RNA sequence: GUUCGCGAAGUAACCCUUCGUGGACAUUUGGUCAAUUUGAAACAAUACAGAGAUGAUCAGCAGUUCCCCUGCAUAAGGAUGAACCGUUUUACAAAGAGAUUUA
RNA sequence: GGAGGUCAACAUCAAGAACUGUGGGCCUUUGCCUAUAGAACUUAUAACGAACAUGGUUCUUGCCUUUUACCAGAAC
RNA sequence: GUAUGUAUUUAUUUU
């Protein structure tokens, strides 16, 4: 249907960003893939 | 947009808000357009919300110095005179209203009273004769072909005659101090020193 | 259900907390969750009698 | 409307824009109801002009006299160190005040000088210009202190609000992350776990 | 046709009788931003409607007809539209056809122009919610009888019946004496919606009987969505309805799919 | 920035079938329905003439995850209501498949982010008292039929149609899962 | 409605008026938004009490939280702002001793 | 075509005592040297305004229970 | 002498 996307001027003294808000969240931390961690109890627990 | 309660104006409420921080611009832009002692009736152009959210005034004064100093200097001098004279002369009384009392609106109240006239002076048709025509306008010449500029009203061109009766008036507003040799630990540099 | 206090307030029993989706992974469960399902119903649907 | 959208009802605003409370306050209706160091100063901007555009309202009617008319706004703008209190909030403005008395005295001295001890007056430009720059002072940080007044009761306030060290809250911080840095290294000379 | 389709619509209240603005006196100050009452306490404000519509009597041909709008006037589904003629949004009963139209976007928003949520209300309040089709509503606060109990609560029913039933088409009247409500059902969520937001908060019976003359102070009739029905019967029905639905849906992804083959 | 960048997602059929098309961009518009944040709204009147404006629903981040027109809310590909489209697709197979969605508030916030997409997207009076009523067939169907052939009160408790009518006109030409008896004192 | 022009009729003597027609001039507003009960202010009143470190009476700063409030605020207050004060079992083994069962 | 506009948009306004274009020579585009043309506005008791405010950081003070709010000097 | 906190469901959600 082909398209112009034109954007609306404001009315200079509404709210600019009509929605815009302060709240808060928490976000999904999402991965598939995991992060092998590689590396290489008698004498030291005398000691520490 | 006085009386709101509505739902349809849940809009322009909110408008309202919004201009609340555009005010103190507009105190500014109204207050710097006092119609001055010897005007009667200013006009002005405002510029206003098209929801009744604030009306800018909107033009800026423009006075010829020398024309604005006689101005004063008339009105100046009108006054001591009339301060010696009358008897008791009463200042009034502040505020001007009791809070109890809502301001009454202009289209009803004011318009049909006319307006009890300014200060003015009485001039001369002698010594005055060239200045006594216009001196006293809102603005004292929107149009003179050659004297001002034009309606936009800025650079105007004056003439001897009238310079001096400006000159004549002017007298007791005026530095009058020619000699620059008088100011001599008084310019800036002996204040910064 | 008492109430609120902030307005984003959280109602734990209704909707899964946080849903993590446990993982991806190869071994095809897909048959042990209608075992799971079997025992929930199951034992639900037993509490209400 | 910005009071109401608070939800303080019980505050008034009368028409010289006093704002007094009608209900005895419960405390907690006071903490809610504290009002901004903003919009108290701004309050008393709007009362300054509606007292002056007040005069003129009376002379329209006819009711003064063009000369009482000059006394009256130049005292009006003289006296704003009573009329109004506007020094409560900036109190920088006083040097205004300061400097709107002085030119008090001048334009009396050479208008006194021969005639009266008494009220009569009306040479009101030199404070009109400076109340006017003052006022252009005040415009930016209007726009912004408001400004953010209205922001906030829309989109509520920050919710980060970090904040910095100061004078008072140091030591808290010095040991905090003192200690902190012990932790790292006692917990890295431990063999293992 | 002859009743709808024919001559056009009138007005309802003159703009002057329109009610008064300013809902009154809950508390002592009056907030201008809201619109409600400052302080204390009093049972809420709910009352009867002085006003309701007269299905085929007002309804008839407004401008939005002339010119095609959608959604209907909801200020007429009160009968409370001051602008005759005039008024853009549509005054009447939906025919089917209408809903002919409407139906291409009846997911997202009303018959009156709103947009419907997602959640309900804690409640089960007054605008829909576009995750699920509902056609059958909760009717509660059947006081607003007011107390006159009519010798049968088949008197009540008919008389829901006798008002509801006006509004176009029904598929059931469900009345419980057990606890008061009537559960009623419809064909089209447009209908459903119509009746709702036409049908709250008024009285009964005749245009006068008993206690008609007082009417006025009733509180007026809950009309509000439905939640499930627990019983075996209606669920498995219900479970049969959208079966059939599927089935025949699936002639049509087979009519569009086949043809993309 | 990226708001923008994830393009509008709309219907080929409720886009209305015009060539060239103008709708706005509102940077931060309305939050949505479902997520409750913000994101960009179109407007738009369908063709240039219309009544009524489209407005879209949610976000790029929302109808991914569920693959639906903002506007519509219908599938974007099938047409079809979500409540459907992933019950037909839980018929076939046999039994699975619904998005279970959101009650609380940053419950359903939060669970907007992450990308998983959804279910349904994975794959993508004379009284006359006749009796014998078949209890899931609405008064509209009867009437209906009543109707097609040439006013009610049924009891579907006890199954028994009850009904009246205007003339007895209508008394022969009714007659001229029913039991008939033309019933009046 | 203006203007240019044509034709016709009348007035006329190339015009004044009327009729018809051609041409030009002028060219797509507004809506995120319907008008009080059923798409959402918050206080107040009633009752229940009525201020952390302690044996007790107070100054206080912090720290964490999917709690925020007032304040222009990266200031400072809001009981040191409030919530914290609770419920608590498995990387688990090695050696020795007695009872039981079995190749 | 002329006059105007309390009309708009776009350029430019603090510097080697200071701008720009062009011809020619040299180095290798910059850059240096030479020749030539044109330069509105604003500058020497130095500047766009013979006018006159406010804010932030940083130090020095002054009121001095603490913070907003402040006292009076400087630098940026 | 007080801040502070708590509950304030009236209008019958299908067997
Ligand atoms: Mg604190
Ligand atoms: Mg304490
Ligand atoms: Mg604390
Ligand atoms: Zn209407
Ligand atoms: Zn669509
Ligand atoms: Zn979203």
């Amino acid at each position: 249907h082909h398209i112009e996307v034109v954007s609306k001027q404001m009315d200079p003294l509404l709210p600019r960003f009509v929605g815009k808000k302060a709240r808060k969240v928490v976000a999904p931390t999402e991965n598939d893939e995991v992060v092998p961690v590689l590396h290489m109890g008698e004498a030291d627990p005398n000691e520490w | 947009h006085s009386d709101m309660a509505s739902k349809m104006y849940n809009t322009d409420k909110k408008a309202f808000l919004g201009a609340l921080k555009y005010l103190p611009h507009a105190i500014l832009k109204l207050l710097e357009n006092m119609p001055h002692p010897w005007e009667q009736a200013k006009e002005v152009k405002v510029l206003y919300h098209t929801s009744g959210a604030i009306t800018f005034v909107n033009e800026t004064p423009r006075v010829i110095e020398p024309v604005y100093t006689a101005q004063w200097s008339a009105t100046w001098i009108a006054m001591r005179r009339e301060k010696r004279d009358r008897t008791h002369f009463k200042r009034m009384r502040f505020p001007p209203f009791d809070d109890d009392e809502p301001p009454l609106s202009y289209e009803q109240h004011i318009e049909n009273i006319e307006p009890l006239d300014p200060i003015n002076l009485p001039l001369d048709s002698q010594d005055d004769e060239y200045v006594k025509d216009w001196l006293y306008d809102s603005r004292p010449l929107e149009e003179d072909s050659k004297k001002v500029n034009g309606t936009s009203y800025k650079k105007w061109s004056f003439d001897l005659p009238e310079m001096s009766n400006l000159y004549r008036l002017s007298t007791p507003l005026r530095d009058e101090v020619t000699d620059k040799n008088y100011y001599y630990l008084f310019d800036k540099k002996s204040f910064f020193n | 259900k008492p109430k609120k206090k902030y307005g984003t307030d959280i109602d734990y029993n209704e909707d899964i907390v946080y849903e993590q989706a446990p993982m991806p992974g190869i071994y095809d469960t897909s048959t042990e969750d209608r075992q799971i399902k079997k025992k929930f119903e199951q034992f639900e649907r037993k509490v209400n009698r | 409307l910005l009071i109401h959208r608070k939800g303080l009802t019980y505050l008034h605003l009368d028409y010289n824009f006093n704002l007094k409370p009608t209900k005895t306050l419960t405390t907690k209706e006071r903490k809610k109801s504290r009002l901004g160091n903003s919009f108290h100063l701004m309050r008393e901007l709007l009362k300054m002009m509606k007292l002056i555009v007040d005069t003129h309202v009376q002379f329209r009617l006819g009711n003064v006299d063009a000369f009482q008319l000059a006394d009256g706004i130049h005292y009006i703008l003289n006296h704003i160190g009573q009329l109004t209190g506007i020094y409560r909030y900036k109190y920088k403005v006083m040097h205004q005040i300061r400097a709107c008395k002085d030119l008090k005295h001048i334009i009396y001295y050479k208008f006194n000088k021969n005639l009266g001890k008494g009220p009569g007056c009306g040479f009101w430009q030199p404070a009109w210009r400076v109340w006017l720059n003052f006022l252009r002072g005040t415009i930016p940080l209007l726009e912004r202190y408001i400004g953010n007044l209205i922001t906030r009761q829309f989109e509520g306030r920050s919710n980060e609000i970090v904040k910095t060290t100061t004078k008072q809250r140091l030591d808290a911080y010095y040991d905090l992350e003192l200690r902190n840095s012990v932790m790292d290294d006692i917990l890295e000379m431990m063999p293992e776990s | 046709m002859t009743s709808w389709r024919d001559k056009s619509a009138k007005v309802q209240v003159k703009e002057s009788e329109l009610p008064s603005s300013i809902p009154a006196q809950t508390g002592l100050t009056f907030n201008i931003w809201y619109n409600k009452w400052s302080q204390g306490f009093a049972g809420n404000t709910r009352f009867v409607s002085p006003f309701a519509l007269q299905p085929q009597l007002h309804s008839g041909k407004t401008r939005g007809d002339n010119d095609g709008q959608l959604f209907f006037c909801l200020f007429f589904a009160k009968g409370m539209c001051c602008l005759g003629p005039k008024c853009e949004y549509l005054h009447h009963i939906p025919d089917e056809e209408d809903i002919g139209k409407l139906a291409l976007r009846t997911e997202v928003l009303d018959c009156f122009g709103r947009e419907k949520f997602a959640d309900y209300r804690e409640d089960m309040g007054g605008i829909g919610s576009f995750r699920k089709k509902n056609k059958t509503l909760y009717v509660g606060g059947i006081d607003g009888a007011l107390n006159s109990k009519h010798l049968k609560p088949a008197q009540i029913e008919s008389r829901i019946r006798f008002v509801f039933s006006r509004l176009g088409d029904i598929d059931r009247i469900r009345y419980v004496e057990s606890k008061n409500c009537g559960f009623v059902k419809f064909k089209y969520q447009a209908n459903a919606e119509f009746a709702k937001e036409a049908m709250s908060n008024q009285t009964l019976l005749l245009p006068s009987d008993k206690e008609w003359d007082d009417r006025r102070e009733g509180t007026g009739l809950l009309v509000k969505w439905a939640n499930e029905d627990p019983d075996p019967a209606a669920q498995k029905r219900l479970q049969e309805e959208l079966k059939l639905e599927s089935l025949n849906m699936m002639v049509h992804l087979i009519n569009n799919n086949t043809n993309s083959a | 920035d990226e708001i923008n960048e994830p393009p509008p997602n709309i219907c080929e059929q409720c886009l209305g079938d015009e060539a060239n098309i103008r709708m706005t961009k509102i940077p931060q518009g309305s939050e949505c329905k479902i997520c409750t944040l913000p994101f960009t709204l179109y407007h738009f009147k369908t063709s240039k003439r219309s009544n009524n404006i489209i407005k879209t629903l949610i976000c790029v981040r929302c109808a991914t995850q569920r693959n639906i027109c903002q506007c519509c809310m219908l599938d974007s590909r099938w047409h079809i209501p979500i409540q459907l489209r992933d019950h037909l697709i839980s018929l076939v197979n046999e039994e699975n498949v619904m998005t279970e969605e959101a009650k609380n508030d940053m419950m359903k916030r939060f669970l907007s982010l992450k990308n998983v997409k959804l279910g349904g997207a994975q794959i993508t009076t004379k009284s006359f008292f006749l009796y014998n009523i078949d209890a899931s067939i609405p008064e509209w169907k009867i009437t209906d039929t009543v109707s097609q052939l040439l006013s009610l009160i049924v009891n579907h408790k006890a199954k028994c149609g009850g009904l009246r009518f205007q003339s007895s006109e209508l008394g022969e030409r009714f007659v001229s899962i029913f039991i008939i008896p033309w019933s009046s004192g």
